[PDB]
């Protein structure tokens, strides 16, 4: 079920009347970049790895020795 | 005030022909029969699916 693309899915779920193919340009998004559809892959070497988007909150300092 | 038996409508006979032939399990047995020949309910996920609204979450 995650195959089919979005707008199809509403469609198939008798959200929408008409179909994206039939929908016109006005009540379409626009998009400044490409449009790609991917499904669910889990279970799979792409499932999703997460991860924390922030460096640590709390940066050691870089030690330096002088002379004396 | 309940009844007695001795105030009942129907004759011991017709009790007794309800009672040994089963008449209401059988009417039940028929509208249980009935559903049989009705159209099912049944939708083929995930190759159909059921209705999604705009507010869905
Ligand atoms: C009029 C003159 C008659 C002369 C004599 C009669 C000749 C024999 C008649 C043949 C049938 C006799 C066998 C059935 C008698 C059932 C009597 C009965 O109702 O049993 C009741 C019993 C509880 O006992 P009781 O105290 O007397 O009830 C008072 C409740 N306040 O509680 C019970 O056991 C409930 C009844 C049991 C029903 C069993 C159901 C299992 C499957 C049902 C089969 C239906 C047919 C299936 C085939 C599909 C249809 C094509």
């Amino acid at each position: 079920m995650s195959q089919v693309e979005p707008g199809w899915h509403f469609w198939l779920g008798y959200g929408v009347d008409t179909a994206p193919c039939n929908t016109p340009k006005e009540k379409l998004p626009i998009r400044a970049y490409p449009y790609k559809f991917q499904p669910n892959y889990t279970g799979t070497p792409g499932a999703f790895v997460t991860y924390n988007t922030l460096k640590p909150k709390i940066s050691a300092w870089e030690p330096v020795t002088k002379q004396r | 005030r309940p009844a007695t038996w001795e105030e009942s409508e129907e004759g011991a006979l017709s009790k007794a022909t309800k009672y040994f032939l089963l008449a209401e399990m059988f009417r039940g047995l028929y509208v249980v029969l009935e559903q049989f020949f009705r159209a099912p309910y049944t939708i083929y996920y995930p190759f159909e699916k059921g209705p999604v609204s705009p507010r869905f979450r």
